[PDB]
């Protein structure tokens, strides 16, 4: 059952907790960005330029 | 300095990785005249009496 | 004799202290699940909060 509940919670959290609902891949995309910004924060000592993360990220960047 | 104790110690370390100076925040600096510049604007911090 | 005077230096230290406890909770959170040799003292401590 854990999987189903965990599936159920998350699938709902993704869906309704934002005043503007956004599709899931978008959320997952976002999450990917913060995580990188963390390492890159101190790794770079300043913080990544908007295009810094762009090559780290797959998409059109 | 990150120390890891051998599990079920007497305390001794498995590995210690010294991460060189992880960066945390940028703290504002006080000017030679005792003022601060936060966003382009000189701001002074009043001493408190409590 | 009962009115004490603080001033900027002390005040920044107090806020910074709060910044360090709120990082402490997080740090413990990561050491909860930790793998031995993968992570180092960077992957844990954030910047923006402080």
């Amino acid at each position: 059952a854990t999987w189903w509940i965990r599936q159920a919670i998350t699938r709902s959290i993704a869906d309704q907790a934002r005043t503007i609902r956004i599709p899931v891949h978008m959320i997952e995309t976002i999450n990917k960005l913060n995580r990188i910004s963390r390492q890159m924060l101190q790794e770079m000592g300043r913080e990544p330029t908007p295009e810094e993360l762009a090559e780290r990220m797959l998409m059109p960047e | 300095r990150l120390v890891i104790y051998e599990r079920e110690a007497p305390e001794g370390t498995v590995k210690d990785i010294k991460e060189q100076e992880v960066y945390m925040g940028e703290i504002p600096l006080m000017t030679d005249n005792g003022t601060f510049v936060i966003n382009g604007t000189e701001r002074v911090i009043v001493s408190q009496l409590h | 004799g009962n009115r004490r005077i603080r001033s900027v230096g002390e005040m920044a230290e107090n806020q910074f202290r709060v910044g360090l406890v709120r990082v402490e909770r997080a740090v413990k959170e990561r050491l909860s699940l930790g793998d031995l040799d993968t992570l180092m003292p960077q992957d844990m401590i954030n910047a923006k909060p402080i």
